[PDB]
């Protein structure tokens, strides 16, 4: 229904953050360098994760 | 204006107390027509008095868009707010003459 | 913000197409009678304005004002002075009504537009990000491209309890904000003068 | 001395301590002490009744700013010095001025009578009381008046005369006085707005005040249109005439606030889409398909109404939307003819019947349409619209092309450059350019491109105002380059002279080539070696190079970005309210196509009792309108208003007077 | 038909006696409410705890309508108090002491205690009373902590935990609590602003509240400095240390308190310290200022050697003035740039030598200055830490320039010791050519350091600062440009690279007399599409030497489309975005320039680094300082709370609550009079 104010609310966005980050809710707690190398090290071995799923 | 009922004006001033005493008296507003309704009545009211019909529709959709009337008489106020915002945006697309008012109510 | 901004460009290019179409018509009417062929070679020559699509091609590259089309394309091969000069005046008028006028008008329009979007910018970005997130929230297709009832009544009752609580809290917050935000007007002063005068008249009547 | 001594150089009047106690008790709103003070003032005492503070606060004036009706009645009872305190009661906006009506320096101008200040304060009850007492305002002179007495008064005191005229025009432009005293407040608002605009044009000083007054009058007219609540009332107002004659008057007087009214636009959209419902409700592709099939079938509806006017196909041209669609279909057909005309080898051309013979009458129909426009409006209406000027130069070029073709008929690589065939072809090309640029004026009908075109049209003036300064800079640098570079004018061995060659040379030899080269230097189309002479004089080459550089700096870096900044500010000021301007232009287009004349496109056009009834109907409906309007401004003025210091002073002084009255009673 | 309106949320409308009770309560009549309570002692339909569906009680209305006698009367009659104390604190009513000592849809978060709401309301008297009674606030955890309690509360109730943390930090960041309970409100304000900035960066939700809280703490510190009225108070504030130092000023510069440093009094003290021993340097004609700056710039080596010989000398102490020290450092850098500019021009030798021997003209004079730069950058890496080094982009460019100079020196001595013939016969990767190019890039990096020297000037320092601000947004948009460039470059390469030709031509690539093989490889395509923004790529690069007209047309169409994008869409978007960015940062340009100029000033304030770049190669005192700081800062806190209360009485604001307050008061007075008379 294109509700811009409903979804930009802090509570709704926070719930979306907790659903989006999944198990590692401390990914936001990690520093930016650690987030970068975590994103990289998932980006390398992605076919392994897809095949193992 | 002559087309304004007391409950429509009560929703216009958006007071919760006036609403919660007025709807105790079994009050129902007229149902506005669709986005492109051109039935035997709707094609005749535009012929009869276009400005009066447009002001009546604007008054009804300002009465329904008040938060007090949404929060009092509906099963789900969030769903009513969603549907009313979508309907008001569609009417502002259709009604070129009152784009600011319908956009403000949305 | 750029994705919201693209509609302004749509309108501006809608006007620019008509301006370009006018001059292309004028130039290909003026230069119609008078190896490499066309404009895409070293010696650009007068063959740019011979064809209609060639004239649109030549007038397409003039908008950057960076020597994309050299001005010796406006010189007749037959050496007629007045037709060549009128063609030069026409392409100069094109380079005035665009580049100098239309492009800077576009810059002003974009300046006002980006002043307008920038206030509702974070909300729009969060909405689009949430749209992408809910597109990726499904269990419908988890693999990458290469691999590629009383319970309803109980839920409605729980939702009714939560929504009744929310309606109560929002009513209290709305009346709190309303009583803490509005400013006193002259009519409230008039009610206060009325209460004072009613005091004075009741005092005079009683005494 | 290291200390600045302070003293009152203008000591003014001083008061006795008893007089100060009298004034302070009046400020407190006291019954007993003030009454006793005036009672001892009746007998020979120090206390004078007409005590004036050095702040110009007499007890009369203080009680006026005190608003206590009992106190002001007490002061008028024993005959205090009534000076300008009536005007103070007018300024304070209190209905208690009727008591003064029933009964040294001045803070106001000597011209200010009570009615002028009442109209300035814009209180309906006060102006009603003043005109019920019987009051005539002074007559202002005309906007281009010629009076010997008024000229002599200007020679005596020009300042007082200009302030007098400004005060009179501010009194007349008040909405309450217009609604209370004028026969036709819409006509009065229109004429007063036009008079104030011409007065601001004539008086370059005090221009902001007159522009504010004119905008206030236009806002009053728009509000009086807001108060309507029926299409019958709109049809009474807009069709009133002493045909939408009042809407024609609003168009002529440039009332963009009146014209862009949502109710007026509702009536205009109803009249434009004559018996054509659901056009906006239907799909965009569907409505463009209907527009395309009406415009494609244009000759069958335009042949009708020429032979059978009462036929339904003949009456299909009666609808103004169909008329506009037929006209634009005719114009795209004319441009299609021009396109095929663009797409032999004779000294004089026989008339090319295949595509270039049916253009001749269509141009003749265009000339007849412009002549009909010339008859309807005179010379100022035609020169007022820039598009009529563009049409005039287009038809002039087409007529010159026809005349040159005829001259060639009665009289390549061999003809003189002044052959009528070549000049005729060039004039036809420029006329084609103008005729195809004519399409950009049809964007006012569209909603997406309308405000765009109108904003461009009214920023063209700022563009020209910048281009004048650019012209001066261009002329200066071209004169310098001419003086420097004209001793090296090459004459031998040049296969091509000028900047328009494969090898650029002789760029700055003459003035005309210098103007062309400095124009083309903006777009980077003039190479750097045009400043290198054949000789060895490297100093003059360097001076020419640095002169070219400085020009390029001034044009590209400085003046072009200054134009960008000026366009930014101008487009901000224009797109603040460009929607009303766009709706005004669209109404002008619609009402130009509402007329019974010009129903044929340019292809095929080559009683006292009734007046009394209309007057009474308009009068009754506008009594209703002014009643609603005064109710609305009374309601609005009662809310969203700051109380400020005066309301607190009144409210605190009422409690003080109440406390003193209670202490007197008990 | 008609829309039916049935009230879904069913609330009891109570007894008419209860409505009369409520009406007597807001209406202000003391007699009717007392009579109603006496009637309510017999336990008929009126109840003392009647709750009105709007969400008000008689006690709650009495709280909202002041009249402390009414709350005393109701509290004497056992009215239920669930959150009436909390509504009293929210109402900013000082009559909450009656609820303090005498006697879920709660319209409040369950986290909120009285002290949290008291600090939220920012009322000095209420917070003072609550702390005097004895109340404490729960301690928030670290901004980045993985302790068991935080993650457990997040898994149980994430929204409740986040709102609780936000309310705790909003209570701690109140100016009144900080001014009343924190022992060091300057350090507390600095640390709280820093912690709230880290919370805004980490928690992307609730970011606006966190940056508003940080701005409020910076506002509090600025106002606290604005309440000073003497020079000794400023000196004892700025020189205070935890354990001429300006330690608090260093710590405030570290914590990025912009408006703290840009305060006029701190600027006055720093300008007094900057022009040390100067009889009105600013009170001078600008021509005299120019010539005197020229003559201190010229006599830089004599002051340098005077400091090296005799530190106690007046000329040896002349360099210790920070302004003269800055002038001499700028003179050293300008002489370095002049030496490089002579190195470009004085060189007139064969320039053919195979190894390029180091001349005595400019080399061995550039070399020391280069290693003095290296030693200075090593010292600034050690002193102040690595984070302060990488915070400034200017130090990063200085490190890059020093690395390039070291690489040039290494390549030159490698060419001296190895591979020691016409110039055209040299390989493209010869060590001397690499040394030449690296020296050139180091020179274009060294001659841009004068822009960093421009923060001291008043006329253009804010301009340079604003350009430094929006350079980040420039890079922000250049990322999008890089994406467009990669897209169109690899598309055009995928089109034209089947048509690669050599033909034994003299030059290949775009940088020839006639452009050829522009879109041949990916590197050449990226270079050719980059240069097309500036119009230096002609239109004859799009056609192929063969007669494949369709591929030529679609290549010219792709090239024209990219030109349309990167020359109409993206560049004008960049102009509009720059317009809005400079409109936003025009107001904050002055405080940013003052902060940057004070950082540059305090770079030269330290004892170390006095020599320029040629020559770079107790408890009782603590208790006395603590007591002086405590008494001065107590005076500051008292002045600030007095000024804040006075401004609270000064702000032009009157809600509809106060008109209702006056109406209820005058009605109560009238009803008392009618009861008596
Ligand atoms: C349209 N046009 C043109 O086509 N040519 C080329 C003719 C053959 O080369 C021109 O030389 C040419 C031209 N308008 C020209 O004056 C301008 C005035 C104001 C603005 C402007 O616009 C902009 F600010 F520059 F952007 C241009 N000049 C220069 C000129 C030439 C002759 C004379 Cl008498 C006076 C002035
Ligand atoms: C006007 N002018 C010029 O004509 N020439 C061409 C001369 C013959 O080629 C130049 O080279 C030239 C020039 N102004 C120049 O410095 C500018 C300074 C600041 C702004 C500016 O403006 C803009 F930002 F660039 F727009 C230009 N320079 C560069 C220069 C050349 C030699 C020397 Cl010693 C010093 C500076
Ligand atoms: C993308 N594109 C392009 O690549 N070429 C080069 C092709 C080989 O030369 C063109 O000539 C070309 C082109 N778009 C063109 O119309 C525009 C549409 C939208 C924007 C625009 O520009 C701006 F944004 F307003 F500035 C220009 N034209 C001109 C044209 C040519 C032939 C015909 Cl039938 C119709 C139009
Ligand atoms: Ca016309
Ligand atoms: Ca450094
Ligand atoms: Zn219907
Ligand atoms: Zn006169
Ligand atoms: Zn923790």
């Amino acid at each position: 229904y294109n509700q811009k104010e409903f979804v930009s609310q802090s509570n709704c966005q926070q719930f979306l953050n907790t659903v989006w980050f999944g198990q590692m809710s401390g990914y936001r707690r990690k520093p930016t360098c650690k987030k970068i190398m975590t994103v990289l090290t998932v980006g390398i071995f992605w076919p392994v994760l897809s095949l193992c799923y | 204006t002559m087309d304004v009922a007391p409950v429509i004006l009560a929703a216009h001033r958006n007071n919760y107390e006036i609403l919660t005493m007025l709807l105790k008296q079994d009050v129902s507003l007229p149902k506005p027509h669709a986005v492109g309704c051109e039935c035997t009545l709707c094609s005749a009211k535009n012929k009869k008095d276009s400005l009066r019909h447009s002001r009546f529709r604007l008054d009804i959709y300002r009465c329904l868009a008040s938060p007090a009337l949404i929060m009092l008489t509906e099963e789900d106020p969030i769903l009513r707010a969603f549907e009313l915002s979508a309907d008001l945006k569609e009417l502002s697309l259709v009604e070129v003459e009152f784009r600011n008012d319908y956009e403000e109510l949305a | 913000s750029m994705g919201q901004m693209l509609q302004d460009f749509g309108k501006f290019l809608g006007m620019f197409l008509l301006v370009l179409f006018s001059f292309t018509i004028g130039l290909t009417q003026l230069y119609d009678k008078g190896d490499c062929v066309g404009i895409f070679c070293e010696q650009q020559s007068n063959d740019t304005f011979h064809s209609f699509i060639g004239t649109c091609f030549a007038l397409f590259w003039y908008i950057f004002s960076l020597a994309h089309v050299a001005i010796f394309v406006t010189r007749f091969s037959y050496g007629e002075e007045l037709q060549s000069f009128v063609g030069a005046v026409i392409v100069g008028t094109y380079n005035v009504v665009v580049v100098i006028v239309l492009t800077k008008l576009l810059v002003a329009m974009l300046h006002k537009s980006f002043q307008l979007i920038a206030n509702h910018e974070d909300k729009e970005w969060k909405f689009a990000r949430a749209k992408l997130w809910l597109s990726y929230f499904d269990d419908k297709c988890t693999l990458p491209p290469p691999f590629n009832r009383n319970l309803k009544q109980k839920r409605d009752e729980n939702y009714q309890k939560v929504m009744c609580c929310l309606v109560h809290r929002y009513l209290t917050s709305m009346r709190q904000k309303m009583q803490s935000t509005d400013q006193a007007t002259v009519e409230n002063l008039n009610e206060l003068r009325q209460d004072l005068s009613k005091f004075r008249n009741e005092i005079r009547d009683l005494l | 001395r290291d200390r600045i001594p302070l003293r009152i150089v203008r000591a003014e009047s001083e008061l006795s301590p008893s007089e100060k106690a009298y004034l302070n008790a009046v400020e407190k709103g006291d019954y007993a002490s003030v009454k006793k003070s005036l009672e001892e003032a009746e007998i020979y005492f120090k206390i004078n009744i007409n005590c004036i503070d050095p702040l110009g606060r007499t007890a009369l004036l203080i009680a006026i700013e005190n608003e206590n009706l009992e106190l002001i009645e007490l002061l008028l009872s024993f005959n205090v010095y009534v000076g300008d305190a009536l005007l103070h009661a007018i300024r304070k906006e209190v209905v208690g001025a009727v008591e003064l009506l029933l009964n040294q320096f001045s803070e106001f101008t000597p011209d200010i009578t009570p009615i002028i200040l009442a109209a300035h304060t814009n209180n309906y009850e006060i102006i009603k009381l003043l005109v019920q007492k019987g009051v005539s305002v002074p007559r202002p002179h005309e906007v281009r008046c010629n009076c010997v007495e008024c000229v002599s008064s200007s020679d005596v005191d020009s300042l007082r005369h200009s302030r007098s005229r400004l005060n009179i025009y501010k009194a007349l432009a008040s909405p309450s006085l217009i609604a209370l005293s004028s026969e036709d407040p819409f006509l009065t608002a229109f004429q007063l707005s036009w008079e104030l605009q011409e007065l601001s044009k004539v008086e370059n000083e005090f221009k902001s005040e007159y522009e504010e007054l004119s905008r206030q009058c236009k806002q009053f007219a728009k509000d009086l249109l807001d108060q309507t609540r029926s299409s019958r009332e709109l049809e009474i107002i807009l069709n009133y005439r002493d045909d939408l004659a009042r809407l024609k008057l609003a168009i002529k007087y440039r009332q963009k606030e009146f014209v862009a009214q949502p109710n007026c636009q509702q009536l205009l959209a109803s009249r434009w889409y004559d018996e054509f419902p659901g056009w906006r409700r239907r799909h965009w592709a569907v409505k463009m398909v209907t527009c395309f099939i009406i415009g494609l079938l244009f000759p069958v509806f335009s042949v009708c109404y020429l032979i059978a006017p009462k036929s339904p196909l003949g009456l299909f041209i009666r609808k103004p939307f169909i008329k506009f669609i037929c006209h634009t279909a005719s114009y795209l057909t004319f441009l299609f003819l021009l396109l095929l005309a663009s797409q032999d080898l004779n000294r004089q051309g026989p008339p090319p019947t295949i595509v270039e013979w049916m253009i001749l009458p269509w141009v003749l129909g265009f000339i007849w349409g412009e002549i009909k426009q010339m008859w309807d409006g005179g010379l100022q209406d035609y020169i007022h619209d820039w598009w009529n000027l563009m049409d005039f130069v287009m038809n002039s070029l087409y007529l010159a092309t026809i005349s040159l073709k005829i001259v060639a008929f009665v009289k390549r690589e061999s003809w003189d450059m002044w052959h009528p065939t070549l000049v005729a072809e060039a004039l036809f090309a420029i006329a084609n350019i103008f005729s195809s640029l004519r399409l950009i004026s049809l964007f006012t009908a569209n909603s997406h491109l309308g405000p765009l075109q109108i904003s461009l049209g009214r920023m063209l003036l700022d563009i020209l105002k910048f281009l004048f300064i650019y012209c001066l800079v261009l002329l200066a640098f071209a004169n310098g380059l001419n003086q420097l570079y004209f001793y090296y004018e090459e004459t031998k061995g040049l296969t091509c002279k000028g900047i328009r060659c494969e090898k650029q040379n002789n760029a700055f030899s003459t003035l005309f080539e210098t103007l062309q080269s400095l124009f083309w230097s903006i777009f980077g189309l003039i190479n750097l070696y045009v400043t290198n002479v054949k000789a060895q004089h490297e100093f003059t080459e360097f001076v020419g190079a640095t002169m070219f550089g400085t020009y390029n700096v001034i044009s590209l870096v400085v003046l072009l970005n200054m134009l960008i900044a000026m366009m930014n500010n101008s487009y901000q000021l224009i797109a603040d309210h460009a929607d009303i301007e766009w709706k005004f232009a669209r109404t002008k287009l619609w009402m130009s196509y509402f007329e019974e004349g010009g129903t044929l496109p340019t292809p095929f056009n080559v009683r006292a009792a009734d007046n009394l009834r209309r007057h009474h109907q308009y009068q009754e409906v506008m009594r209703n309108l002014v009643k609603r309007y005064v109710a609305a401004m009374i309601r609005d003025a009662k809310t969203e208003e700051g109380l400020t210091e005066e309301n607190f002073k009144e409210l605190k002084q009422d409690i003080s007077s109440f406390r003193f009255e209670v202490l007197g009673l008990l």
